[PDB]
């Protein structure tokens, strides 16, 4: 019933991670085309990379990767536009994977012992990010960065 | 009884209600603010009553007003009963309007206006009786006289400071206790570490142990000890310019019971070296020495010998005699039995006592040798100027012997707040 | 929250008036503790916005302070620090519990993605574009959401009230509709 | 040697000339001041000298500049062989020529310049060694650090004076020996209608002494009218030093970093149930009625700069039993008080209350902390005529230096230390 | 005097330029440490007058005080105070020893008194009168004297310089004959 | 060769003491006129009274009325604007003779132990004066004024 269209030129990494994780929910297929766009209706459909990740997370229910609260849901809101500027851009990374460590200390997933949308949303643009993967050559990356990224790494294969 | 709400002894202030309730000065209480519905927390000073009338003199702080409990439209004949009832001394919460009153009330400060009480609530209620020994100085601090003797003294410490900071001077916490002696050790050290200018508010002590407030300089100066002596002066003039341009309520205060004519001074400072004190005591008829020190009763003389030519009761007397001096005082490099030091005298009368200090550590052991000083015991003193010691002078000046003087009281303990006996 | 206080740290130089319209909104609902104070970062914050708002439920801590994005820390002890005025306006708004659809629900928060990003920091190619999509989306429905007033209003018409380009029917309209509400009139007089 | 006249051991300055000099302070060589002929007087900080030229560092209270005696058109042999034997710390007469540098001298305050020297003569000579006793402590003080340290706390008194005196006050001495604590004459001043007092003096509290900044003001109805004075007060010291005095902020911090002091205009007030909830969120097994332990204290600090990010705030009707007689019981909850702490980096600056002005309820409060009325009946009796309502709070002004700067140890703001 | 000190109290309202003027003669005779203070009475005393001057043999210290007559104290031990700038200034010039007969002298005192008071504090009427007696006595004498310069001149010049009525031509001559002086301009210029 | 015509309205009293003064020095004459006016030479009068005084002084050397230095004339011309104004009119009375007094403490005669211009000048003026007159009959004339004006009327008539 739901299909999705993903530019081939450059895929929405966080965005298929998220599909990878409903095909149990709801029965959804993957097209590839020039842009990303979820088609859901013949009304209905969104442009906008977070607009595509929240939809999938919400029809989702037995999932849970909006959390199980109003704060969990907002949490994750927060680390949607974190992804989307702080990461998306390298400008200042040294302070943006800081903050992401500090955050990380006592954290094993992002938002409430489960996987989210911002586990997801995160990893998905750190992979995609060039300093990030300069920073664990070099090995410069912070501690509790490297651990969570290592064990996503390993749960998204 | 149906003023019954509008009096009492209010419930005791532990902070219950924040009400909106604007509690006006006294001094604010003038013909400006006529037929206005005002709030008044003042202490009952007297309260006269005969038969349907009851007049209150509230004052606050050095100022009070005549506050009137009429019966009629306003209050009734228990609440009037009440407030003559009153004891003295007790602090009340007054709601009233001012009226302007048709001749001056000239026992009041405020002689344009009478309060007409709406309600009146004892907050503090005063034991009845006012003893004449600790609670004894509480009363006698609240005397008109002592309020505005303080006050300006508050006046003198914060001219002091704002003069001397302004003039890019550095405050010091001398410690007063070591294991208690003189300041002027650590103004030095100060002086030595770079400390260019500084100055030090505190306790200091003098057949009784006596303990006085001293406001103390030491300043470190270019080529000559008068550059230190200058400013000093200044200093001093610049307090009591101070005093007589903000402090002119305080000090006529002080004058209404204590008769004394303005404090006169000169713009520079006016200046004696100790030659020229000589031969005006000799002229006035003295008997004394070259190198003798001025008696206590000379420098009463000298200070009135003074007054009499330039009018001035603040002047300075400079080159004292080398002999006569501390150790540490520089010796005069032209006349060797002169010395740099210094006395500034109000109302003939010695306030402060400065000089250059020896920054010569050689110099500064002879002069200690010839004064007969155990070097041991002052050794750590004299190492303090072995490394970069610049040319500096300093004076120190009583609080309460400056505030004495510049009002003309007689006895110290009339300027000091709590006096030990 | 154990903390039970609200802290919202907002730049000066830009006053997130979304925030100020659901602040009255939340008062509107609950008892809130409201308190305004300036950080040490900012120097000399305007007067209107030191008094801008004139036991409890909830505590709301407005701190006018030198940060780059307008940031909320709430149960510290529970939730990480949140960060942009678009997500923390969420956040308040849902405090209220006007439960919507997925579809509805993405569609407002997309709606507050536009107006935070897109319509604020844009060119008058971006703005134009933005009053097209709702001059069309306020043709069909009577808010954006259309079943009833959403942060997506609120977030947007803030926006447009902090900013040139030619406002069509519908917007002026529902500009009105927003402004006739008393928590907006009440947060947008005492910003002037 | 013709230069002879140029340098040398000048007499002690026992005041016998009045010369036409003026003697420019190092601060103001800079740029503008370029291409002039200058006197100053400074002390020789280091002086590194190498075949033809000897280079000072010519230093004056935290501030130092690059002078040169280089041999030609200027000086002699013999004056760069004298500039270079000049011993450490001996202060000099130097007249120099301001000339811009072609690359920034990091090491020196005055980068943009240096002073080609014309004449130097020892006006002071500092004998050869620095020890590292008394002499140790004159040298110390000389430190940049040190120099900063004491000048910003002579500035923290004065903002103190001026921000009281400005809102009414009248400053009081409190006879220091009879030794012991303030508080008694402020009180005593209170009821003597002087509404608003201060005192700047020693305190003590093995003996140890220190200088305190103490209020004691008179209110209308609530005790808060004070707190949110001390409050202004101390947020007003705060303003001035990092207004006035980042120069010397900036000196300490070169060599202790901190993070700048960070305030609320309006002080952030925790009441003691709102901490306790915070400090059992934290997780901390704490009492209703305990006092704050000292660590509780460290910690509190930090979870408020969590979350509001001010090092400054206050803590509000704290548990009657655990504050002196004289503190004023709540009169809702009768096992809470009208007293109050402020804390400077989460650590106890101020510990203040209001002040018990009925002397029937002070003498019961007195019999409840088990006092012998007889030697405390003095101060009973100054509240019997006319006591009116009052609180107050006194910091130490060391304390208040240290945790402001965040250093460590008290002794570093403390200038005469005494082992 | 054992003081060897001239103090002069001056009210500043009305400087005495007849002073100043004797001052710079006395200067030109003896070594004079001349010093000017201001009294606690007057404040803000004009800038020019605080430094109008700009061991030794004789003091002279010039105090800026609110007195109603020009006083001097000069041996207190032997000598009454003076008051009157007129008296003050016969005394001042007589240090010189210019000694003159009993008439001369008795009418160069009648010069100074007709400057100090009739000229000084008089309506047009006695200043046109005081005009002619100056015209015909210097029409007769290059000086009001006629032997040399004397205190006469010194108080009188002082006194016209330091106040509408039509100047005769020998006064005129008289003028510049006292204006081409070194103490007369030097103690002008420093007054303008 | 000496003539003085005198105001008879209202005659010049310390002038006259003066001129009775110097009979023994020099020749001179009264006549009684309209004003105040001391023939010298046919070229030489004065109308001042103070004019009239110093002349007599001055001319009559023997008497020696004008001092015995500078500092003693300078005194004497002191006293003489003294009397012109400060007595001559009874405005502030009470602080003028108050001054007198005080100048009187230690002095026998106002100048130099002997009689001076001075003394006359002062005495005929405070004679003349209406308020000093009122001041002895109330007894609260000042001490070392009285004294001085009681020897000086001894000596005077
Ligand atoms: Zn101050």
């Amino acid at each position: 019933t739901l299909s999705l269209t993903v530019n081939s030129g450059d895929p929405p990494l966080g965005a298929l991670l998220a599909v990878e994780h409903v095909k149990d929910d709801v029965s959804i297929s993957v097209e590839e085309g020039k842009e990303n766009i979820l088609h859901v209706s013949e009304n209905v459909i969104f442009t906008d990379v977070n607009s595509i990740l929240r939809y999938l997370a919400r029809v989702a229910t037995t999932a849970g990767l909006y959390g199980s609260n109003l704060m969990e849901h907002t949490e994750i809101d927060h680390w949607l536009e974190f992804s989307a500027t702080k990461l998306s851009s390298c400008d200042s990374f040294t302070s943006t994977i800081n903050e992401l460590n500090h955050c990380l200390s006592l954290r094993t997933y992002l938002v409430g012992n489960s996987l989210s949308l911002a586990d997801l949303c995160v990893w998905a643009t750190l992979k995609g990010n060039a300093a990030w993967q300069e920073q664990l050559k070099q090995k410069k990356a912070p501690v509790h960065v490297k651990r969570w990224f290592g064990f996503l790494e390993a749960q998204l294969e | 009884d149906y003023a019954k709400e509008r009096y009492g002894i209010s419930s005791m202030i532990q902070s219950q209600e924040k009400p909106d309730r604007v509690l006006v000065r006294v001094r604010d209480l003038t013909i400006q603010k006529a037929d206005e519905v005002v709030w008044v927390r003042a202490r009952v000073h007297t309260s006269r009553a005969k038969g349907k009338q009851c007049f209150l003199v509230l004052r606050q702080q050095q100022f009070n007003v005549q506050a009137l409990v009429a019966v009629g439209d306003h209050a009734s004949k228990q609440m009037v009963k009440f407030a003559a009832n009153i004891n003295k001394e007790s602090i009340v919460d007054v709601e009233g309007v001012v009226r302007k009153v048709n001749q001056k009330i000239g026992s009041c400060t405020q002689q344009d206006v009478e309060l007409h009480v709406q309600k009146i609530y004892v907050i503090s209620l005063a034991e009845p009786r006012l003893p004449l020994r600790l609670d004894n100085r509480v009363i006698d601090l609240r005397t008109s006289t002592s309020q505005a003797v303080f006050r300006l003294q508050s006046g003198i410490c914060h001219l002091f400071r704002e003069t001397l900071i302004n003039k890019g001077f550095v405050e010091i916490q001398t410690p007063k206790i070591i294991s208690a002696q003189s300041p002027q050790l650590y103004k030095q050290m100060c002086i030595c570490a770079d400390f260019e200018k500084v100055f030090s508010i505190g306790p200091v002590f003098r057949r009784h142990l006596t303990e006085f407030v001293g406001l103390d300089i030491e300043m470190a100066f270019n080529y000559h000890y008068h550059e230190v002596m200058e400013e000093i002066a200044d200093t001093m003039v610049q307090i009591f310019k101070g005093l007589q341009e903000r402090f002119q309520t305080e000090i006529q205060t002080v004058n209404k019971q204590f008769p004394c004519e303005p404090f006169k001074f000169l713009e520079p400072t006016l200046r004696l070296e100790y030659c020229e004190a000589l031969a005006m005591l000799r002229e006035a008829g003295v008997e004394m020495g070259d190198e003798d020190d001025l008696s206590t009763p000379n420098e009463k003389l000298l200070g009135h010998l003074v007054k009499e030519k330039y009018d001035t009761d603040f002047y300075i007397l400079d080159k004292y005699p080398l002999a006569v001096r501390p150790f540490y005082t520089m010796p005069d490099p032209r006349n060797p039995k002169q010395s740099n030091s210094y006395d500034m005298f109000m109302r003939g009368e010695e306030i402060l006592s400065g000089a250059q200090r020896i920054h010569d550590p050689q110099l500064l052991t002879e002069r200690a040798l010839h004064h007969g000083i155990d070097l041991e015991k002052i050794k750590a003193y004299i190492d303090s100027f072995r490394f970069g010691a610049p040319p500096h002078a300093g004076g120190g000046i009583g609080l309460e012997r400056v505030t004495m003087l510049f009002l003309g009281l007689h006895n110290v303990r009339q300027t000091s707040m709590f006096p030990r006996d | 929250g154990a903390l039970k206080d609200i802290v919202i740290n907002a730049n000066p130089a830009s006053p997130p008036l979304s925030l100020l319209v659901l602040h009255r909104l939340l008062c509107e609902h609950f008892r809130v503790l409201s308190t305004v104070h300036t950080h040490s970062s900012v120097k000399s914050v305007p007067e209107n916005l030191l008094k801008c708002f004139g036991d409890y439920q909830l505590g709301f801590t407005l701190i006018w302070k030198n940060v780059p994005k307008t940031q909320m820390k709430f149960s510290i002890q529970t939730m990480c620090p949140i960060e942009g005025e678009g997500n923390i306006a969420r956040f308040l708004f849902s405090l209220f519990g006007q439960k919507h659809n997925a579809v509805n629900a993405t569609l407002i928060d997309s709606w507050v993605d536009i107006a935070i990003f897109q319509l604020k920091e844009g060119s008058s190619k971006e703005k134009a574009a933005v009053f097209r999509s709702m001059n069309s989306a306020l043709g069909k429905s009577p808010w954006l959401a259309g079943n009833e007033l959403t942060v997506a209003d609120v977030v947007l018409w803030s926006v447009l009230q902090q900013i040139s380009v030619t406002v069509p029917a519908n917007v002026q309209r529902w500009m009105r509709s927003c402004e006739n509400l008393a928590p907006f009139n009440t947060a947008l007089k005492l910003l002037k």
